[PDB]
RNA sequence: GUCUACGGCCAUACCACCCUGAACGCGCCCGAUCUCGUCUGAUCUCGGAAGCUAAGCAGGGUCGGGCCUGGUUAGUACUUGGAUGGGAGACCGCCUGGGAAUACCGGGUGCUGUAGGCUU
RNA sequence: GGGGAGUUUGACUGGGGCGGUACACCUGUCAAACGGUAACGCAGGUGUCCUAAGGCGAGCUCAGGGAGGACAGAAACCUCCCGUGGAGCAGAAGGGCAAAAGCUCGCUUGAUCUUGAUUUUCAGUACGAAUACAGACCGUGAAAGCGGGGCCUCACGAUCCUUCUGACCUUUUGGGUUUUAAGCAGGAGGUGUCAGAAAAGUUACCACAGGGAUAACUGGCUUGUGGCGGCCAAGCGUUCAUAGCGACGUCGCUUUUUGAUCCUUCGAUGUCGGCUCUUCCUAUCAUUGUGAAGCAGAAUUCACCAAGCGUUGGAUUGUUC
RNA sequence: AGCCGGGCGUGGAAUGCGAGUGCCUAGUGGGCCACUUUUGGUAAGCAGAACUGGCGCUGCGGGAUGAACCGAACGCCGGGU
RNA sequence: UAGUAGCUGGUUCCCUCCAAAGUUUCCCUCAGGAUAGCUGGCGCUCUCGCCCGCAGUUUUAUCCGGUAAAGCGAAU
RNA sequence: CUAACACGUGCGCGAGUCGGGGGCUCGCACGAAAGCCGCCGUGGCGCAAUGAAGGUGAAGGCCGGCG
């Protein structure tokens, strides 16, 4: 119910969302993993740019 | 409950007063009201346009628009916990100017007046309306004649 | 038994700031010194002023202090502002001027000091002029916050050019209803 | 109540008094394209059933009926929408009456 | 003393009957070509000046009606606030303040503004 | 196309239901001399009507009564006099109105286009209604003026959708033309449960969450109704108001009748009778002791102290009766 | 009518008292009782209103007892009334 | 699926200060909500140690009313 | 507890502000932290509103030159 006065909001909270949630804990390793694979390409192909 | 119509209960308020139906007298029309003036609201039957709502009907306001057959008028209306200065706009025949202002008005010339004056001389004057004061001492005098004795006369059944 | 009414009885104005450093505490102090053993009431609003919080010492514009300064009779005076010294882009002139704030943008700083004139702080005021003479106490617009244009007299109520609380701004927000005459009533 | 069918009243194109030529507005046929039609059957197509909803809860009696006005000068012949109010018997320009007859 | 034109307040000015009106005025009054309107020059409109205060109108009168203003009714009726007052109740008394209205009995019977006359 | 599916089946409310609408409005009263103020309080009205019954101007005065005039009369038409409204103004009521707001004629369409402000219910929001203006086009009158509906207080309707009207109007998405469609502004078509859902029943086969906010027992307050008792004394009693009664009145008592209410109890106080058993009340049927009779005796009445002791056996009916 | 400029302070009744203003906001939206006024009802510890004060939210002295009556409202103590 | 519940029941330490409402309007609204009202908290702008204002009060002026009473030799 | 919004408060910067995503730092006890990027500010919010839309889009006041 509306309280005294503020705005008109929807929440788009209406479906099962806890069951699709992505939390995002793995992000330091996943760019540690990123990281080491362009380093590894890098040393693969050895005088060509590393950027391609 | 009740009606909310715009006239209920004014059979007496609106009505006219005894021996007094007819024309309206024209000095109602020929006077000047300008901006500020303190005006009273009485409801008049006679005409029906332009006419006060009930609940302004003996209250006293301010003039504040002055129009070709009306006048706009602010006045203070007790709404539940509190007052409202609201304007109306009402025909010229249901408004009187308002003599409580005119005293006030004159005993301000007059005492200015009289402040203008012995302003010269010196002398002291009093100004502001004091409270009646409690009555001073004097003498009752007799004439020789002794007050008359009052007793209380006896009960004696009269229907 | 007396017959009072308690409501009233507390008065809620500040006695110190609420804020917790070691700085503004310090001037507290000393301004609170001045205060109480100074006539002057400079001192006083000054202190005063200090007990307030951050949106009750809204900043004061570069331009703004250089117009309440160009005004005659007010010459060669310290301008003492109790909030931030904020730069001001849109203009090219800027005279010398002896400033006095808690703390002072650094384009303004730069632009005053290259300007000529010279920033005090409180502390060096207290020095320079205890009881304020020669003081123009100013303050930042302080109705300048947008938190303003919604309050008062309730929108979609007439004669009320108050603005609503709306997610986004658009033709299919807050228009049909209660703004038109087409649909419905205009308030 | 009785109408005539000429009244000389204010022209908006014209800008100014000029005779019109009265008569009375009936809705015109409803055209299966409007966005709201469209829509309507849009919607009703398929399975469910009736989706808006019938009214059915009829409690008035009489409508006002409004009377479609036509600038009789030939180069403007505009014309204005006027409605005024109910009534259950209505006629355009009969039997003009008049006072004092036979009963 | 007073009238006419326009009024203000709208009976202290109205209503009924009776008496008196110098001069001006207001009227009644005499006619229907023109203006104008009617069944009808009765009304209205128009053109006049033989006669008259008869009427209107003005002033005055009535142990007049009414109206206006006082006394009486009356500190009665009613009523703000108060009591661990009375009474089975209905109601009533007191304290603190305010305070009416008929019947009945007196007095009065238009004031006045602007402009213009008459009383040479 | 109830074979089957989903769903609904208003509110108010001296329990609910039936009844009614007090559900949207208006008049008088309640209402306690500003305003506001309740109940299924009282008396009533509305969902319309009007090309004039709107707007001006002019001229007349109404209801009723008295006195007269061929048919003519109680009432047909004409004349005079009186006539403060006792008539009329569409409707309920109230207010208002006399060279008018009434009646009769003349001319007209201010019932037209448009932006704002204000009042009424009010939250001081809408709708509805209304009030002063202002800007154009007009009407009427010689004119001053008056008029943007009805003398005033009531006669009415959001969003979404549809339909009509308006502009050398905007968009119709890569550009251009034309149909079409969508916009902008103003009306209409509703929602009367009238600030506006699209809506039939039954359940004793029933279920759930609750409710003593609410019914069906008792108990409380009340006592109209029931029952019982007084005072007055018209009359009855052959004569005699009061041996015994007692009209027309009027004052009470009781809670063994019924009502009225809804205070307790709905996480339950086992809801008719009969059988059995105890105790209590007296407003006494009998017995003990008395007083009065229209008490000769017998029998029988009325009254007093008085509840100690008794107040049965059966047919019919579930019965209380 | 609006503008400018100028001159007037005995601050023009009594009494009392600092005042104005802005945000955010919980609970509440079953009430009951009493003097007086008052509607329905035969009446009711009934039903419905107006004003004020109470109870609810509140203990204390008194009315033996008691939500509302009379007195009086409250920090923990001593004395007095 | 821990389905929904305007409906019952429960809802855990101390002291200090302030302190209510059962009323208005709208709602298929009447055991509930929204909105005013009543509350608290946070402040802020000034003020005195000549003067400003305000008031559940009085006084002096000036208007407003149709109840109590009274009247029917005044209208209905 | 998460998300959104409103308001009040504390801190930094301030017409700007913010690396949250990515990257550079010998990856790695703590460290999945911390530091840095500035030609990684893309971008968000703010700095301009109004209109349905085509669109438009935020002062002026005095003297000399033909009251
Ligand atoms: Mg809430
Ligand atoms: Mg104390
Ligand atoms: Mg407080
Ligand atoms: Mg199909
Ligand atoms: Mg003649
Ligand atoms: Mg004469
Ligand atoms: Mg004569
Ligand atoms: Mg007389
Ligand atoms: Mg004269
Ligand atoms: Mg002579
Ligand atoms: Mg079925
Ligand atoms: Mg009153
Ligand atoms: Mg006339
Ligand atoms: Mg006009
Ligand atoms: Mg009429
Ligand atoms: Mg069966
Ligand atoms: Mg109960
Ligand atoms: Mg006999
Ligand atoms: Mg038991
Ligand atoms: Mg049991
Ligand atoms: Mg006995
Ligand atoms: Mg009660
Ligand atoms: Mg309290
Ligand atoms: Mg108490
Ligand atoms: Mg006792
Ligand atoms: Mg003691
Ligand atoms: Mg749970
Ligand atoms: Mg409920
Ligand atoms: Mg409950
Ligand atoms: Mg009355
Ligand atoms: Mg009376
Ligand atoms: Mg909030
Ligand atoms: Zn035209």
């Amino acid at each position: 119910a509306p309280s005294r006065n503020g705005m008109i909001l929807k929440p788009h909270f209406h479906k099962d969302w806890q069951r699709r949630v992505a939390t995002w804990f793995n992000q330091p390793a996943r760019k540690i993993r990123r990281r080491k694979a362009r380093q590894a390409r890098a040393r693969r192909i050895a005088p060509r740019p590393a950027a391609g | 409950t009740n009606t909310k119509g715009k006239r209920r209960g004014t059979r007496y308020m609106f009505s006219r007063p005894f021996r007094k139906h007819g024309v309206v007298p024209l000095a109602t029309y020929m006077r000047i009201y300008k901006k500020g003036d303190i005006v009273d609201i009485k409801g008049m039957g006679t005409v029906q346009k332009g006419m006060p709502h009930k609940c302004y009907h003996g209250k006293t306001g301010r003039v504040y628009n002055v129009t070709q057959h009306a006048v706009g008028i602010v006045v203070n209306k007790q709404v539940k916990g509190k007052i409202l200065a609201k304007r109306i706009n009402v025909r010229i025949e249901h408004i009187k100017h308002s003599k409580s202002r005119d005293s006030f008005l004159k005993r301000v010339k007059e005492n200015d007046q009289k402040k203008k004056e012995a302003k010269e001389k010196g002398t002291w004057v009093q100004l502001k309306r004091q409270p009646a004061p409690p009555r001073e001492a004097h003498f009752v005098r007799t004439n020789g004649k002794e007050p008359e004795l009052l007793e209380p006369i006896p009960y004696e059944f009269m229907a | 038994g007396v017959d009072i009414r308690h409501n009233k009885d507390r008065k809620v104005r500040r006695k110190e700031p609420k804020s917790q450093d070691i700085y503004l505490r310090l001037l507290v102090k000393l301004y609170r010194f001045l205060a109480r053993r100074t006539n002057s009431t400079f001192n006083q609003v000054v202190l005063k002023r200090l007990f307030m919080s951050r949106t009750n010492r809204p900043p004061l514009s570069l331009s703004r202090m250089i117009r309440k300064m160009k005004l005659p009779g007010r010459e060669n005076k310290t301008a003492v502002v109790v909030g931030t010294v904020t730069d001001d882009v849109r203009v090219q002139e800027v005279p010398k001027l002896k400033v006095c704030a808690l703390r002072v943008t650094s384009r303004a700083r730069s632009r005053i000091l290259k300007a000529g004139g010279k920033i005090l702080t409180f502390d060096q005021l207290a020095l320079d002029s205890p009881k304020g003479r020669g003081t123009v106490l100013l303050s930042g617009p302080r109705k300048g916050r947008e938190v303003y244009r919604h309050f008062g007299k309730a929108p979609g109520t007439p004669h009320s050019h108050t603005k609503p609380y709306v997610r986004s701004k658009g033709r299919k927000f807050e228009r049909a209803r209660g703004r038109r005459a087409s649909r419905g009533y205009k308030n | 109540v009785n109408v005539p069918k000429t009244r000389r009243t204010f022209c908006k194109k014209c800008g100014k008094h000029q005779p019109h030529k009265v008569t009375q507005y009936k809705k015109g046929k409803d055209s299966l394209y409007a966005q709201g039609k469209r829509r309507y059957d849009r919607k009703q197509s398929g399975y469910g059933g009736q989706t808006k909803p019938i009214f059915r809860k009829k409690a008035k009696t009489t409508k006002k009926i409004v009377l479609r006005l036509e600038c009789v000068e030939p180069n403007c012949r505009s014309k204005r929408m006027l409605a005024i109010k109910r009534c259950k018997h209505f006629e355009l320009g009969g039997d003009k009456k008049r006072k004092g007859q036979v009963i």
